[PDB]
């Protein structure tokens, strides 16, 4: 029954070189979309500052820090 | 406070001393306005005859419909 292992061997094999399909352009883009949200809700805050005349000092952030830097 | 002088900068009168002159009340922005409009100026000007106008600086898209001259 040699065969019969050689040919298990040979699906083993077949299996292992699965090729993946660069996973790496999903989590990236959906991190960057993340980012596009968080700093996005930032914007109503900036234009009623600004449409408020106020300054830098005494605009108040609601930001919450984000385990992205960005 | 008075014609000759108020209790805001930001506001200002021209009081007529005689007949032959118009009279003048002017207001510039600031404080809590925009910033887009944070220096520009808003007057009634009132005619020796007694006729009122209103004029401003600002651009034409902030002028509202009475003010649009």
């Amino acid at each position: 029954t040699l065969i019969e292992l050689m040919i298990v061997v040979a699906i083993i094999g077949i299996l292992a070189a699965i090729a993946i399909p660069q996973y790496q352009n999903y989590i990236a883009k959906s991190q960057v979309s993340r980012v596009m949200s968080e700093t996005g809700s930032l914007k109503t805050v900036i234009e009623t500052c600004i449409l408020d005349g106020k300054t830098a000092a005494n605009c108040e952030l609601g930001w919450t820090n984000s385990n992205l830097l960005g | 406070s008075t014609a000759a002088v108020t209790g805001q900068t930001g506001l200002t009168i021209t009081y007529p001393a005689s007949a032959t002159e118009s009279a003048a009340i002017q207001g510039t922005f600031g404080n809590s306005a925009a910033i887009k409009i944070k220096n520009q100026t808003l007057t009634w000007t009132r005619t020796p005859e007694g006729a009122w106008s209103c004029a401003t600086t600002v651009e034409a898209k902030f002028k509202p419909a009475g003010c649009a001259s």
